[PDB]
């Protein structure tokens, strides 16, 4: 862990080749506090994460992590909200400005590489800070189905079958990891169950209807939706009956 | 340390200490209240006079980013005054562009993404203020939105800026926001100034009421003298 | 022998200079002993 | 901003560029390049250190660069700021001190304004009437009959002061003299012809004609020069 | 932005963040390029912490044009921004001259850029090492781009964690004459000594160029090439 | 766009990197004008003169214009730009007033861009002092001195670089009506002062001479150890 | 410190000490009171020389034809705030063919002043100005900090002592409203004489005065229009 | 340094214009002289070496035919704020065919003073405040008008000013010395006594400079003859 200079300062190498900075930018993930989980299945993606809304003063509809970039693609953020918010709008323009000047929907692959593409020159300019915040798109694609990317503050992405970010991101993987290895394509409901099964587990909260967010694609609607309580309970019905 | 001058310089455990100091600044400030009640949003500003030499009206912390959106603002009042045009021209700019009044949320939404821009590069430094944003229209409903130097936008029922921010936020809670209105929502936000105003300390404030709700046709507007001063006596009542 | 030539550096070639007489077995140093001084000091 | 400047375009208490000097540390330490001007030409011989036996030798020259139909320059230092200099070497062609000074006016501009690092590279020009210059990163230029840069090239100088006979010079006893420097300078006591770099510059029936000597030439004078060090021997 | 350079000479005339890029380098995945008799192959460790990663989602081994490829030891990031300017480099060659770039070409042009942000004001060197293959003219080429901008024409190279225990190996299993399927099978061989764990088709990734161009195998194409290893 | 402070005030009031910059003016060669009544006199110091280096390459005295030359003592680069820039500035200024420069606007242009190397943003002084000597329209004989602060001054005779103050010294003692009587007696004084800086001899002395009407003549290394016998013929009968 | 060398760097505690420091500019400026009437709202300046034989400093300067100000801190940076205020009166009379109204102006001044508070190189404006200005809604007298904040001041002084000043403003507050000119001129002289040490007084040489009413341009008064003033006031105990 | 150009000092002073004042007392010694007759400037050459032209010492410059200027501190500097009001002057006359007031060439050269900056600022901006203070001293309307600059941008009025190495001494001799009522040839030899008493050297007609801007006449430099004429006396 040698210093020289001002490499913990700006986005410049250390002695030994690392950016402390953009390292520090990743501890900013876990400073709001809050786990998300993305897992895909044979025909569907979810998106789940855990809502806090600390006092009954606050507007319960305004606390979402999970947001629709497009009409068949949606994310959840986990970081810094601020900076969360910012991918967004910046995640959106591209979008948009993919169908504009291309006249198809942007792939989920290009959606991050181009957000991951931004953030990698938040690392190599000095005069900006790395975002503190972790993307995870879901979206359904024309032929290779659906799809888990996430969009990490140093540009790095990659695709997942079950991926996690935040506060219990590494608990979580192992958790995942477990399911994966028995090798099942779940239908969606499954998909869910995992999905909120992993967050359940981690955490250990036992959810109601009101603290998690589950975003969902499906390759029969291929449309970003927010599930409702009655339709997160639903999931928590089955899972407790089970 | 040398972690913390800089907005564009992150901690070892991942913060901009430049964006919490510049929340601190607005824990420097007396309290703002405001409270979304069943037809519209009541806004309150304990406002201090530091002499009887000002008008009564220097230093509004109310202002009108909108003829249908209020701003409650705490903190650094050039960094307020500042954040209050750039809603202003986003304002105007929405109209000129799409042609109907800007949404309360895609305001905050805009504004935040503005205060947000301030907080990642060393060449700037993150605003000393923090403000609420309330609306009322017919289609939308009442709205009431809290942006903080960091950038950070939600929705509120009843939100406290300033540094009797907790313990508003406590007498806040007493209160059935969802099912009264504003005419009854303006006495206890007058009482709750009030209560948390601290007349051994930093003491001789002013009470600055403003609302927007079915009442005004979905207008921002100042609470009308007599039913702030009908309010004022009703709040140092309940101080017994 | 070099333009920034200081009073160490010119010691030193003398002294190298007797060293090479010295192995020589000689006590009268040559300009050859002195010109292997100046590669030895002031290089490599 | 200010904390993390480090002000390369400063003056030293002193009066001097540390960047300047900094950026001339750097040439020591790279491979030694010799410049020998003849009254019919004048050669450029460069230190190999890419002498590792994996890299393929595609490039014509590996420190020399051809500027134009009459100029070449060899380089010394860092590289990568070598190629930023020759392809605009290039493109500001004309004379060969035109040409040089033109550089150097770019490089002197990098130890004046701007912020950034001056470039680290002392080159060595020749081209046609024969003439040899040297120029190092402050964008200070000059003119040389015999000079070194790089690694020993104090060493190498020195020996070109002693055996450098003005005026009375031609190819094959320049190209001699180069191989005799080199030898000295480089820590090798062969001098194989895989880490010597030379190229000649002569006119002939009126053209200019920059040749890369190919490795079989080169053994001959490291062969003939061993020898004429050997008949040496045979005095003592 | 800030326009001073952030890459300065130390007091011993080395440029110090260009040496800390480059131990970046030695800290990234390994990459061995071997250039045979009739072509150049590419092979890289593509090893994730964990099965949940796609392992087909992103390449290491990416095409540039139709017969230059690239594979990188260092930081992924910085490897698409290059990717993504070669691609540009390649393709303004392209529109201009209406032929396909040269290999040594695009390395030029891509080591310049690499060489801007060691120069240029308020960037940071790319922490990585580009392996540069291609075919022009009928023969086999390999070129590597250091971070500070120089490029050296390689027979067989290898790059990142145990790169110098691996060009010796290349030293002594190197020869002018080898063909292009025992160059795949020095290259996993090469791969194999700094490799931990087992090899299996998805954990690396192998690129070759030939005349027909170059292509990315398949997973079950290095399969094939893997099993006789064993 | 590089846009900082590098010269600015110290707490006494003193711009540093302007006395630093002529810090690297006493470390040049020492370079020695002498104004005569039909001659102008340049003589500069050669440093560790190399049997390999091309002596026509590396000059200290140029001439801006036909009757407008200067020596510089700092920063061989740094003084190249400034006779570049001067060069140019003197065929500007003949292109639009159809008169030959004077020696006092050209001293006045390149004070001015000395100057502004000492309050403008990103750049930093000009590290050379320059002694431009000349003749006007009408005859007269001008030496002027720049430093890199920005300030010229006329002299009768000047020296630069780093032993100026010897020279000097020996310059406003020998300087007199009798020592500039003739054009063979002011390149003598010259060679005078020089030799109180110079350790061997005539080999590291550069002269160059103009004369009215005349264009810059540079003085052979013969001429030149001619004279160099004069005053030490002259030197024996004085004791 | 580390956290007072820049206007773009937070303390610790939420403050920003450049800013700060720039408003210790106007305390080291002479002292100037600001008050107004039902009618009319006047500025006393306290004008300062360096030496006996050399001016005394001007500190009320001519905005508009309504609109005039009371400088305390830097000359040359009151000079660029006046020209800024003057070209915004001026082009409001260019365009809308009105005064432009005195909590309007303040307000371009208080986002003017306020951006180069917050980027990074920029220093606040090291000036304090006491604006008195007569619009449609009558009488005004504004105070401008180098912090960007405003604030409308029914009677105010900045300045070096000028906290003496304010404590007698403070007290005969109740009687500007109703006050007429003259005896508005001479309860802000009468505040001035209160910065002021004991053996001095207040002069023709030290003392302008800059009134706007009504039906009153803004006028300033000077050593020889200045004495109809001061002659009516008394000796202070 | 870690401080920029633009920064204040905990006592609201800012640190460039404070530490430009401190080069005008390494200047030489001016002093300024008002009268009803006009108005006198007075600079000391300061002559280091008598092979230096004392001719090309110019320290008094001919600003219009009716105001000049004495500068003193770093000579270099002043030639910048020289220009303009060389400059500014001629484009009063240009727009208003009238001759631009003394105290509005002053306030013009006052504004270039604080126009300096290290970031967003125009390429051609300048970095450090201007070292030097100026002496401008001409006939207008208002009659002979002496005004001081100071590199902070502050000019004033002023009936007698003394700047440079001396303003402190000259000054106090200055205040001793100077009445509302006297000729300008008392004028003329009042400051001569004063900076012959604060010269290192002893005072001559070489090294010094003595410039006039009386009514109806022109700004006019003293020469060698006219000042041995006055120097004759003390």
């Amino acid at each position: 862990g040698s210093s020289a200079g001002f490499d913990r300062h700006i986005t410049i190498f250390s002695p030994e080749g690392r950016l402390y900075q953009v390292e520090y930018a990743f501890k900013a993930i876990n400073q709001g506090g809050l786990t998300s989980v993305a897992v895909r299945g044979k025909d569907c993606a979810v998106i789940v994460t855990q809502k806090k809304v600390p006092d009954k003063l606050l507007d319960s509809s305004t606390v979402t992590h999970l947001f629709k970039i497009t009409e068949n693609i949606g994310c959840v953020m986990t970081g810094m909200t601020a900076d969360s918010r910012s991918q967004v709008q910046r995640a959106r323009y591209e979008a948009a400005n993919w169908k504009y000047k291309y006249g198809y929907e942007i792939p989920v692959d290009m959606l991050c590489k181009r957000i991951a593409d931004i953030s990698q020159v938040y690392t190599q300019n000095a005069e900006m800070r790395p975002l503190g915040c972790c993307m995870i798109l879901i979206g359904i694609d024309e032929e290779q189905g659906p799809q888990v990317y996430k969009c990490d503050p140093a540009g790095y992405y990659c695709g997942f079958k079950a991926t996690a970010a935040g506060v219990k991101q590494t608990e979580s993987t192992s958790f995942l990891e477990k399911k994966v290895k028995k090798k099942f394509d779940w239908t969606f409901e499954q998909t869910v169950e995992t999905a909120i099964t992993c967050l359940s587990t981690v955490l250990s909260i036992d959810f109601k209807p009101s603290e998690i967010e589950v975003g969902v694609v499906t390759v029969e609607n291929p449309k970003f939706r927010i599930l409702t309580e009655a339709e997160i309970d639903a999931h928590l019905v089955a899972l407790a009956e089970r | 340390t040398g972690y913390d001058l800089s907005a564009s310089t992150f901690s070892p455990d991942g913060r901009v200490f430049q964006v919490e100091y510049a929340m601190k600044a607005v824990e420097n400030s007396s309290t703002a209240i405001g409270i979304r009640c069943k037809d519209g949003v009541v806004f309150g500003v304990e406002k201090l006079v530091l002499s009887k030499l000002y008008e009564e009206g220097s230093n509004k912390r109310l202002f009108n980013v909108d003829r249908h959106v209020g701003m409650a603002v705490a903190g650094l009042l050039a960094d307020a005054r500042s954040l209050a045009d750039i809603a202003r021209e986003e304002a105007s700019n929405f109209r000129s562009n799409f042609g109907y009044n800007i949404p309360l949320k895609h305001l905050a939404d805009r504004v935040a993404m503005y205060v947000h821009a301030y907080t990642l590069y060393s060449a700037v430094r993150p605003f000393g203020c923090s403000f609420m944003l309330g609306s009322y229209s017919v289609n939308d409903g009442a709205q009431l939105y809290m942006i903080d130097p960091s950038g950070v936008s939600y929705g509120y029922w009843g939100c406290a800026i300033g540094k009797a921010r907790q313990a508003a936020k406590t007498e806040i809670e007493k209160l059935q926001m969802k099912e009264m209105t504003c005419r009854d929502i303006v006495k206890e936000v007058a009482k709750i100034i009030y209560i948390v105003h601290d007349e051994v300390k930093d003491k001789a404030f002013e009470l600055e009421l403003s609302w927007v709700g079915e009442l005004t046709n979905g207008r921002h507007e100042i609470v009308p003298k007599d039913i702030r001063e009908e309010a004022e006596k009703y709040a140092k009542e309940s101080l017994k | 022998a070099k333009d920034d030539l200081s009073g160490a550096d010119i010691k030193a070639i003398c002294t190298e200079a007797g060293l090479m007489a010295l192995r020589e077995r000689r006590m009268k140093v040559t300009n050859e002993d002195f010109k292997k001084s100046k590669e030895n000091v002031l290089y490599k | 901003s200010r904390r993390y400047d480090s002000r390369t375009t400063i003056f030293s208490p002193e009066g001097r560029l540390y960047q300047v000097e900094y950026a001339m540390e750097a040439i020591g330490h790279a491979g030694t390049c010799l410049g020998i001007l003849a009254n019919d030409g004048v050669l450029l011989a460069a230190e190999r250190r890419n002498i590792h036996k994996l890299l393929d030798e595609v490039f014509f020259s590996e420190k020399i660069y051809k500027l134009n139909e009459d100029m070449a320059c060899s380089v010394a230092g860092i590289t990568s700021d070598a190629n930023v200099l020759t392809n605009e070497l290039r493109l500001i062609a004309i004379p060969c001190e035109q040409l040089v000074t033109a550089l150097c006016d770019i490089k002197q501009a990098y130890t004046q304004f701007g912020g950034k690092r001056p470039f680290g590279v002392s080159l060595l020009y020749i081209g046609w009437g024969f003439q040899l210059y040297q120029s190092d990163p402050s964008g200070n230029y000059g003119g040389w009959k015999a000079t070194c840069i790089g690694n020993n090239s104090a060493a190498a100088v020195s020996m070109l002061k002693q055996d450098y006979k003005e005026g009375e010079m031609t190819l094959k006893s320049a190209l001699a003299l180069a191989i005799k420097v080199l030898n000295k300078t480089m820590d090798v006591s062969k001098l194989s012809a895989e880490k010597v770099e030379i190229a000649t510059l002569t006119r002939e029936n009126g053209k200019t004609v920059i040749r890369v000597l190919k490795q079989k030439e080169v053994e001959q004078l490291i062969k003939k020069h061993e020898e004429e060090e050997a008949k040496a021997e045979r005095e003592k | 932005g800030y326009s001073f350079s952030l890459t300065t000479f130390s007091p011993s005339g080395k440029l110090v963040q260009i040496e800390y890029a480059l131990a970046a380098v030695a800290g990234g995945a390994p990459s061995v390029g071997i250039k045979a008799a009739n072509g150049v192959v590419l092979a890289t460790e593509k090893k994730q912490k964990s099965i949940l990663y796609d392992e087909r989602s992103v390449h290491k081994v990416e095409p540039i044009t139709k017969h230059i490829g690239l594979v990188y030891s260092g930081m992924g990031p910085d490897y698409r921004v290059l990717v993504h300017r070669a691609r540009k480099l390649a393709q303004q060659y392209y529109l201009v001259y209406q032929e396909p770039i040269p290999t040594a070409q695009l390395v030029q042009r891509v080591a310049s850029v690499m060489q801007e942000y060691t120069q240029s004001g308020g960037v940071r060197p790319f922490g990585v090492s580009l392996l540069i293959c291609g075919w022009n003219e009928g023969r086999p080429y390999l070129f590597q781009s250091d971070p500070s901008g120089a490029y050296f024409a390689w027979k067989a190279t290898a790059m990142g964690k145990n790169y110098v225990n691996g060009k010796t190996f290349l030293e002594k299993r190197y020869n002018e004459d080898l063909e292009l399927e025992d160059a795949i099978h020095t290259a996993i061989l090469t791969l194999k000594e700094s490799f931990e764990g087992q090899m299996t088709e998805d954990n690396i990734e192998v690129g070759i160029c030939n005349e027909a161009g170059f292509r990315r195998l398949t997973p079950t194409e290095v399969k094939d090439y893997l099993a006789a290893i064993a | 766009s590089y846009d900082r402070a590098i010269t600015v005030f110290s707490p006494d009031g003193h711009l540093f990197q302007v006395e630093y910059a002529q810090e690297a003016v006493k470390k040049g060669s020492t370079a020695v004008g002498v104004r005569g009544r039909d001659i102008v006199v340049l003589g500069v110091e050669k440093k560790s003169v190399a049997k390999l280096q091309d002596e026509r390459t590396v000059r200290k005295i140029c001439a801006l214009d036909d009757n407008v030359c200067m020596a510089f003592a700092g920063l061989t680069a740094d003084a190249r730009i400034v006779i570049n820039r001067a060069r140019v500035e003197c065929q500007s200024h003949r292109l639009t007033v159809e008169d030959p420069v004077t020696v006092e606007y050209i001293t006045r242009y390149i004070a001015s861009l000395k100057q502004r190397y000492t309050q403008s943003n990103g750049r930093r002084p000009f590290g050379i002092s320059a002694l431009i000597v000349g003749f006007d329209f009408d005859g007269t004989p001008r030496l002027y001195q720049t430093d890199p602060s920005g300030t010229y001054h006329a002299w009768k005779a000047n020296a630069i670089g780093r032993g100026a103050k010897s020279v000097r010294e020996f310059l406003e003692k020998n300087y007199t009506d009798e020592a500039i009587e003739t054009d063979d007696l002011t390149i003598k004084l010259v060679i005078k002062a020089l030799l109180e800086v110079v350790q061997s001899g005539g080999k590291n002395i550069e002269l160059a001479v103009m004369r009215r009407d005349q264009s810059l003549k540079i003085l052979n290394p013969e001429e030149i150890e001619k004279y160099v016998a004069e005053i030490e013929k002259e030197k024996e009968e004085n004791e | 410190n580390q956290y007072d060398n820049d206007v773009t760097v937070w303390s610790p505690q939420g403050r920003i000490h450049q800013i700060e420091y720039a408003m210790e500019a106007v305390k080291q400026g002479s002292a100037t009171v600001g008050l107004k009437s039902k009618t009319h709202a006047v500025l006393v300046a306290l004008k300062r020389a360096q030496s006996e034989l050399a001016a005394h400093q001007k500190k009320i300067l001519h905005v508009d034809n309504h609109i005039g100000i009371s400088i305390a801190g830097l000359t040359a940076d009151a000079r660029l705030l006046c020209n800024f205020m003057r070209q915004e009166c001026l082009d409001s009379r260019f365009v809308f063919d009105r005064p432009l109204p005195v909590s309007r102006l303040v307000s371009l001044i208080g986002s003017k002043t306020q951006i180069p508070t917050q980027r990074y190189g920029r220093r606040p404006y090291g000036v304090g100005l006491l604006i008195a200005g007569y619009d449609d809604m009558g009488p005004h007298i504004f105070q401008t900090c180098p912090s960007a904040n405003y604030f409308d001041c029914r009677a105010m002084s900045i300045g070096a002592r000028s906290q003496s000043a304010r404590t007698y403003l403070e007290r005969h507050m109740s009687e500007f409203m109703e006050c007429n000119l003259n005896e508005l001129v001479k309860h802000g002289l009468r505040a001035l004489r209160e910065t002021l040490p004991a053996e001095q007084d207040l002069t023709t040489k030290n003392v302008s005065i800059g009134i706007v009413g009504k039906d009153l341009e803004f006028t300033i008064y000077d050593d020889d229009d200045v004495s109809p003033f001061l002659e009516g006031l008394e000796e202070r105990p | 340094y870690d401080r920029g150009v633009n920064t204040f000092s905990p006592e609201g002073r800012l640190f460039q214009v404070e530490y430009a004042i401190e080069a005008i007392k390494l200047g030489s010694t001016a002093i300024g002289i008002q009268t009803s007759e006009g108005v006198c400037l007075a600079v000391e050459k300061r002559i280091t070496s008598p092979l230096m032209e004392p001719s090309s010492i110019e320290k008094i410059v001919e600003i219009d035919a009716h105001i000049g200027c004495a500068m003193s501190g770093l000579i270099a500097d002043a030639k910048t704020l020289i220009d303009k009001a060389r400059v500014e002057t001629q484009n009063h006359w240009f727009t208003y065919n009238e001759t631009m007031t003394v105290e509005s060439v002053t306030q013009a050269v006052s504004n270039l003073a604080l126009q300096f900056g290290e970031e967003d600022a125009d390429p051609g901006a300048m970095s450090r405040p201007f070292g030097v203070a100026l002496l401008f001293g001409g006939v207008d309307e208002k009659g002979p008008q002496l005004f001081h600059m100071d590199p902070s941008g502050t000019f004033v009025q002023c009936d007698a000013r003394a700047i440079g190495s001396a303003s402190e001494g000259a000054q106090s001799s200055l205040q001793e010395v100077y009445h509302k009522s006297m000729t300008l040839k008392e004028a003329i030899k009042s400051s001569l006594i004063i900076l012959k008493q604060v010269m290192e050297e002893k005072l001559n007609a070489t090294n010094i400079e003595l410039a006039t801007v009386q009514p109806g006449q022109n700004f006019h430099m003293f020469t060698k003859e006219e000042l041995e004429e006055v120097i004759k006396d003390i």
